[PDB]
Parts: C-alpha cells; structure tokens; sequence
C-alpha cells in the first residue's frame, strides 16, 4: 500500500497545486494594468 | 483625484461631483485650495498654470501700457 498509493500522494498534490497558482495570476496582473487604466484616462484628464 | 475623476468619468475636478469633491476633502485634506477658492492667484487643475500666472502679467501690464500710450 506504501508504494502503490505512495506513487499517487507525489502525483495528486503535483496537479492540485499547479492549479492553485492560476487563482493568483488573475489577480496579481491586472492590478497593475488598472493602474494603467488610471493613467490612460488621465492622458485626457489632462486635456 | 485621478480615480475619482476616472472612475465618475470626470474630466476636470471642477466638473466633480459635490459629494465626490467632499469626500475626497475628508480623505486627503489639503485639496481646499484648489477646490474652494474663489480667485485663486494660481489656477486650480492645469498643466500651463503657472505658465497662465505668468501670461496674465504679460497681458496686464500692456494695457497699463496701451491706455497709458493714450
């Protein structure tokens, strides 16, 4: 049992983890670009 | 000031709404200057405000020169 389910605890936290990361790339890059959505608009804010 | 004019679409703060000029004031407090002054020497929220303040005394004095010429 310690080698059978033993190669699947490497193998299920391997995906369960790569899909965790996904949840914080969405929110870790338009927090910048919504800065630049500030900026942009206060090109013409501007004028 | 940019976000609140973004976001409210506001192009010039003077264009701002009463209660978003005001809650701005309770958030950042030195912004009764050019926001609440009747003729600020300095104009409130331009680029050529300072170039404006110097263009004026290039106007005023001409005509402290050409109705004095007459």
């Amino acid at each position: 049992r310690s080698t059978g389910r033993s190669a699947l605890a490497v193998l299920i936290r391997a995906c369960r983890r790569i899909q965790q990361q996904l949840q914080r790339t969405r929110r870790a890059l338009f927090q910048r670009s919504n800065a630049v959505l500030t900026s942009l608009h206060h090109v013409r804010m501007l004028l | 000031l940019t976000e609140a004019c973004a976001a409210e679409r506001v192009v010039r703060p003077h264009q701002l709404s009463p209660a978003a000029q005001t809650a701005l004031l309770r958030r950042f407090p030195a912004l009764e200057g050019p926001l609440r002054h009747p003729r600020p020497v300095l104009q409130p929220f331009d680029i050529a405000a300072e170039v404006a303040f110097v263009a004026r005394i290039q106007i005023a004095c001409l005509r402290a020169l050409g109705h004095s010429i007459r």
